[PDB]
């Protein structure tokens, strides 16, 4: 009816998809071996959206999990929810990309995305109505980078209307971990704002950021990052999931949220996130999950939005709750904020609302924001690509796979004249 | 009570190793004994072997 | 320790013991015997009449200050001093000098228009 | 048809309504719930309880008052009172900040947020009587709130109802004890309104109904409740002509006319008589001559003056209870034939008699005992004016060295209005003796 | 819609 | 609806404060644990003033808790009622400013400044109609005479309208624990008389002499001391939190009190204050405590009132009773001394009276007081302070922090400005 094919590629894909499907199995009361265990009607009612039916009462994720490297499958499937995925669901290659953009994107890309395509068709002609597709990777990588652009070329090609979302996990410039980062960025970025409806930026740093001050959590693992991606995933697509008295979807939050089809760049964010120490000291009320989801600390990227313009914000809610709080306060806080919202847009806030709470909580809230900060994100970016493309650095491993000069140069152009036109809207007059 | 007021007796600032290992072991157990509560309270017949 | 022990400071939790150590009476539980319940149980529906649910009894909910001031033998609060003891009897009320309104209640009639026909079932007969 | 309106504002506002609406509805019959044990129905008064109650859909009786405080607990202690349900809720009107014993911020600050509120209801409770006769609206000169807000609206309502008359009852600072060090100014800034927007005004001191009190009543340890309650009665004894028949029954325009000579001249002082306790009461016959000469001891006057210091212009008696015509010219005869009492020479005739049936009833936790017969005086006379002289003389000592004169300029009055109202209250002074003359 | 834990569990 | 917010600054107001909450905690009825076991539900009808509510009943204090060392913080933190506040409210720095006003004011001050008004503010707005500002610390401290000058300067500009009151512990003469004690107090006595509504001088050596005969207690501990302070930080707010027949509030007294802007230097008093052995010899009765608050040994401060004219006088007093010989009581002893009153202001003297008595005993008596014995301790403070600068010692860690050496003149200038009109008054 309304079904979501969940992409999921690379190792930081990967383990985040994975976690992903963990904590919407907690949701749907799905156990590790297929069966439901759940106690409520509604908890079954809309499981069909990301699981498909199998005899003996079993439930099977729809993913397709993809690597060049066989390695993270193994510890995928020896995960805690690992043998619930389908074994032919997965695709790997026997060697990776060792993070060049170039071979996950031409060489070793070109045989794998045959069968890519061949899992993900036989998915998407599995459902009636497929909504579409989301998928996650990290465009630090070599396939996630690499040939996952390439994949989103192919099924934008395919299925043009479906909606297509990406949860990408972009690279720091105080934290990072490869050297030819900005070569898979510049590389990557071309090819989704080329096509892609909404792309949601994660950093780790952020989330780091996050782990150290907001949670107080002494040794933050990988699992803490990919539990709180996992629970932003949840957020978006809980009012497409169970009904509420406002409901939404994907759609309804891509149309309200894209003035122009440039700009599909959002930071996501998570209210209910305190302290094991501040639980005991709190009201929990609307009032407090308004604060903590509009204050930049909070925000999972990399860039403060009190140096640009919040263009648009979307609110989604979880739990019981009466709407006149939620409105009077967005209202308040477009109010105080006058300076961050911008003037020719009236209303910039858009509000959907789910009855059913998520598990172990009362009430949640998702905020995602398009705003004017994160241009400075790319412009950093562009920083330490041209300071390193300036002396050719790096190029024969790329130059190796085929490609010309050209394409570089053209990608550059591109992301500076998308950071010129968001500048350039930034500074408007009504 | 006795583990949280513990924790609550606890220093804000936390600088020193020592400190940040006396930490967790709290939480090991405040993780364990919220988990046996709330499995008792899910039903009130308790039929067990 | 034993010479930082205070010279005068004797105040334990603030609860009083028969209702002879009091300046008030009725002495009764704090309503709560787990803190763990308090801390946790919290509830899942939000009160329409309260705006906070912080501010649970905000507009006097669940709250009988008068009745324990009718329940205590003297009003403590110096207001409900002026009405306490009308429940006592008095001196029987005196009626009959107060005005009433003859001209409204015998001249000034409802419907029925009674001239035109006389049809009815037992009447005039004064 | 007969219908008066309260507009008790501050918190001795507030303290009065309470006495007062406690001993209407013991004088009526009406339970604190709002329903009578027996209205209508068995016989029935239907003229009895529309002067201060109105019926409702469910057969409720709510009295025809406004409180207004801009301070929350004086009347949240009535919202939680025993008589909770027996008011509106609407009625109850509070503010979340008050003016601080400064009727420069009861006037021109805080006021204004509320007026609107306080003057749509009073417009509902003229909707709901169909014959108002009058408002009348309960202060104090000390409090800020009782001075400005009281005075603003007084002056919203001069405008609202040009003929519907206007009875202030206020409470004037005591010579000697007070309970402010603020309050000269406000007083004199009050006095403005008061003389331009009054027709009748009861300024009363607190220290003579103290020393009354004890001297009379025999109560070592008087309290503010006990002086509500003789306040209370003494509107009683007011209204009782309203409320209940008599030989000679007077409305409120008929003492207005034949209370003021002049339009200026409208500050009488009211006398209530008698005040005996029950042990005291025991031994004495009462009767109407020795009520009447008790009336007019100085040392019963409920203003510290003494009205052998000045002149009587105009005297109103108001007879309550088992009384009688010939006794009221004889006591009447008694009294003219004394020297000691005065009178102007354009006054030969100085007397506005009225006489009720009912006797006036006792409340419980009372301190009057039952007496059969009673009777209130409203005198106008010139002996007042040296109240006003001796508070001249403590603003003008404030006013030398302008002391808290800061607090009212951040506020932001203008600074003459002080010397405006001095002057106005001299020449109010000097008017009093042009009719002394 | 009973309760069932193992016997480590509960000692 | 009517709030206050509880600053705390330095190691004198974290301990004055603690024992503060503490009290009014017994007060209203609260746990070290944070429930309502209150018996009267009178107890509990306007406890928002102190506390914000959390769920399940729980009630936290309204107060943000400073200091540069965090070891301090710790004390409080081990504290009986240290558990019911937030530690989201403790804010602290790392180094401590070694008594040194320069130190906190400007060079350790600008760093954690902003961390405090973040709270300040997240309190501020927690409440829809806020009174005003409480904050405590000592004028001889490095923080709270130090930081403390600097956070109520930033919020004055921020809330203007709001009232602020202080409870500053002045340093004694006779009994110094800090030398450079005259160099940190005239440096801060300028920030209050620019900004403050209403201040407090509490003396400690007073304190001692209050616990040495009037109650004759052999070891006074800072605990004692501590709690005298707070039960009249109580006794200022107890006509708020609960009615009474004159009802009050802190504005009610603050017009009341401040005949010019430059004067707000007041006299608090405690009215029940009686020896171990007395309460047997005693009836206690309302003339009692009149005798017992006019005599100046009962004084908390080191001035004698008796050297000085009373310009206003103010006694707060709780408990039931009636007004009658209250009044007669202020007209009494306001006729017989006429000398030490002032003559241009009649009825110096302002009462209100709330019902709701305190716990342990049924009579209680705020008295604040404006007189002219408060000019006798600024002279005493400048008798040593320019003898200090006169030889300019101690004066290369001030003028080590960057500031000029013009700030000592003019904070001097400012309090013989002071003094000067404040000596033309009597
Ligand atoms: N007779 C009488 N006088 C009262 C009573 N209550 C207060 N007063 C007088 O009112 C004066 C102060 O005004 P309040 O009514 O107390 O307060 P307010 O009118 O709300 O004005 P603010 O003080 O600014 O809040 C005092 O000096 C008292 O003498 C009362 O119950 N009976
Ligand atoms: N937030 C987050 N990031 C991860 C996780 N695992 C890996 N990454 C990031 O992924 C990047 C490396 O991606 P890579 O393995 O080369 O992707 P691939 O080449 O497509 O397989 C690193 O910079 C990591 O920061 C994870 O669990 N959480
Ligand atoms: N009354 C009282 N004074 C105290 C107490 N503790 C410390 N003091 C005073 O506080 C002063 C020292 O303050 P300090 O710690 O330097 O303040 P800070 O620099 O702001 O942290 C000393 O002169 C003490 O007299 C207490 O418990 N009660
Ligand atoms: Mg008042």
């Amino acid at each position: 009816m309304r079904e979501i094919v969940h992409l999921q590629a690379g190792q930081c894909g990967n383990q985040i998809g994975a976690k992903f499907w963990e904590v919407i199995s907690d949701e749907h009361g799905i156990d590790p071996t297929g069966t439901y265990h759940g106690d409520s009607d509604l908890q079954l009612e809309r499981i069909n959206v990301y699981y498909n039916e199998a005899t003996g009462g079993k439930y099977v994720p729809r993913a397709v999990l993809v690597d060049l490297e066989p390695g993270t499958m193994d510890s995928v499937r020896s995960g805690p929810f690992g043998q619930i995925f389908r074994p032919d669901n997965f695709v790997f290659g026997q060697s990776g990309a060792g993070n060049n953009w170039a071979k996950g994107h031409y060489t070793e890309g070109a045989e794998l995305v045959d069968s890519v395509l061949d899992v993900v068709r036989k998915e998407a002609e599995s459902c009636d109505c497929l909504q579409g597709f989301q998928l996650t990777h990290s465009l630090g990588g070599g396939t996630g980078s690499g040939m996952g652009t390439l994949l989103i070329s192919k099924i934008r090609e395919e299925y043009p209307d479906r909606i297509m979302n990406t949860f990408s996990v972009v690279p720091s410039p105080k934290v990072s971990d490869t050297v030819v980062e900005p070569y898979n960025a510049t590389l990557s970025v071309h090819q989704l704002v080329e096509n892609t409806d909404e792309t949601y930026c994660i950093d780790n740093e952020a989330l780091y950021d996050i782990c150290f001050r907001t949670l107080k959590l002494t040794t933050p693992t990988y699992g803490d990052l990919n539990h709180l991606v996992s629970a932003t995933m949840s957020g978006v697509t809980t009012c497409l999931r169970f009904p509420g008295q406002l409901n939404a979807d994907l759609r309804k939050l891509a149309v309200n949220m894209v003035p122009f089809p440039r700009l599909h760049f959002f930071m996501p964010g998570f209210a209910p996130l305190t302290s094991r120490g501040s639980q005991q000291y709190r009201a929990l009320t609307v009032p407090e999950l308004t604060q903590q989801m509009f204050d930049a600390k909070n925000m999972m990227a990399a860039c403060d939005p009190r140096h640009g313009r919040y263009l648009t914000v979307a609110a989604v809610f979880r739990g019981r709750m009466s709407m006149k709080e939620v409105d009077e306060q967005m209202l308040n806080v477009q109010n105080k904020n006058s300076s961050y919202f911008v003037e020719w847009i009236p209303n910039n806030v858009k509000t959907a609302v789910c009855d059913i709470p998520p598990r172990g909580l009362k009430m949640s809230a998702t905020f995602i924001g398009n705003s004017t900060a994160i241009q400075e994100l790319f412009k950093r970016i562009s920083e330490q690509f041209t300071a390193m493309f300036r002396r050719k650095a790096f190029l024969h491993w790329y130059t190796g796979e085929g490609m010309d000069e050209m394409e570089f140069t053209e990608a550059e152009s591109n992301m500076n004249d998308l950071v010129s036109e968001y500048q350039q809207y930034q500074d408007a007059t009504a | 009570e006795e583990v949280h007021k513990e924790f609550q007796s606890l220093s804000v600032f936390i600088d020193s190793v020592p400190k940040k290992i006396r930490k967790q072991k709290l939480e090991k157990e405040m993780k364990q004994l919220e988990h046996d509560i709330s499995v008792i309270e899910k039903h009130k017949i308790i039929y067990i072997a | 320790p034993i010479s930082a022990l205070p010279a005068f400071s004797y105040i334990p939790p603030r609860h009083q013991g028969p209702k002879e150590r009091s300046y008030f009476s009725r002495e009764g539980q704090t309503g709560i015997v787990s803190l763990y319940d308090c801390v946790f149980k919290r509830r899942l529906d939000y009160n329409q009449k309260l705006h906070r649910d912080d501010r649970e009894h905000a507009k006097n909910l669940g709250l009988h200050i008068n009745e324990e001031e009718q329940e205590r033998t003297v009003p403590v609060l110096m207001s409900s001093v002026y009405g306490k003891r009308i429940n006592q009897p008095i001196e029987p009320l005196n009626r009959d000098y107060g005005h009433v309104s003859h001209v409204k209640t015998d001249f000034y009639r409802k419907n029925e228009i009674p001239s035109i026909k006389g049809p009815g079932f037992g009447h005039i007969n004064p | 048809m007969r219908e008066c309106i309260s507009i008790h504002v501050g918190q001795a506002g507030v303290q009065i309504g309470n006495a007062c609406w406690e001993l209407y509805c013991l004088e009526h019959g009406i339970q604190p719930d709002g329903q009578m044990p027996s209205d209508k129905t068995i016989g029935g008064g239907d003229d009895s309880f529309n002067t201060f109650f109105s019926e409702t859909g469910a057969g409720k009786h709510v009295p025809r008052a406004v409180f207004v405080d801009l301070e929350p607990t004086v009347v949240d202690e009535v919202r939680t009172g025993t008589y909770r349900q027996l008011f509106h809720p609407e009625q109850l009107i509070t503010g979340k900040e008050d003016a601080a014993n400064n009727y420069a911020r009861g006037h021109y600050t805080i006021g204004k947020e509320i007026v609107d509120l306080v003057l749509d209801r009073i417009r509902k409770l003229a909707d709901l009587c169909t014959g108002l006769q009058g408002f009348l609206i309960f202060h104090s000169f000390g409090g800020g709130t009782g001075s400005g807000f009281a005075s603003l609206l007084m002056e919203r309502l001069s405008v609202d109802y040009g003929k519907k008359s206007k009875l202030e009852f206020a409470i004037y600072p005591a010579p000697q004890v007070s309970t402010a060090v603020v309050e000269p100014y406000n007083s004199i800034l009050t006095t403005h309104t008061t003389l331009e927007h009054s027709d009748c005004a009861f300024m009363v001191d607190n220290e003579a109904i103290y020393d009354i009190c004890r001297r009379n009543l025999d109560i070592e340890r008087p309290t503010y409740t006990n002086l509500n309650r003789l306040i209370g009665q003494i509107v009683s004894s007011i209204t009782a002509s309203l409320r209940f028949d008599g030989a000679l029954n007077v409305d409120l325009t008929e003492f207005q006319t034949n209370l003021v000579p002049y339009p200026r001249i409208h500050f009488p002082l009211a006398t209530y008589a008698p005040v005996i306790s029950a042990e005291k009461a025991y031994h004495e016959q009462l009767s109407v001559a020795e009520i009447t000469n008790a009336c007019f001891e100085p040392a019963n006057q409920m203003v510290k003056c003494d009205p052998r210091h000045g002149k009587y212009m105009a005297c109103c008696m108001l007879y309550r209870g088992d009384v009688v015509p010939k006794d009221v010219n004889a006591a009447i005869a008694t009294i003219k034939t004394k020297r000691t009492i005065q009178f102007v020479d354009w006054c030969p005739t100085g007397f506005k008699v009225g006489i009720n049936y009912q006797p006036p009833t006792v409340v419980p936790g009372g301190d009057l005992a039952k007496v059969q017969r009673a009777v209130c005086m409203l005198s106008n006379t010139t002996a007042i004016a040296e109240a006003w002289a001796r508070l001249d003389h403590k603003f003008d000592l404030m006013y030398a060295k302008r002391a808290f004169v800061h607090w009212y300029v951040g506020e932001g009055m203008e600074e003459g209005e002080f010397s405006e109202a001095r002057e106005d209250l001299a020449a109010l002074e000097k008017d009093y003796e042009e009719v002394g003359v | 819609q009973i309760t069932i834990i193992p016997h480590a569990e509960w000692e």
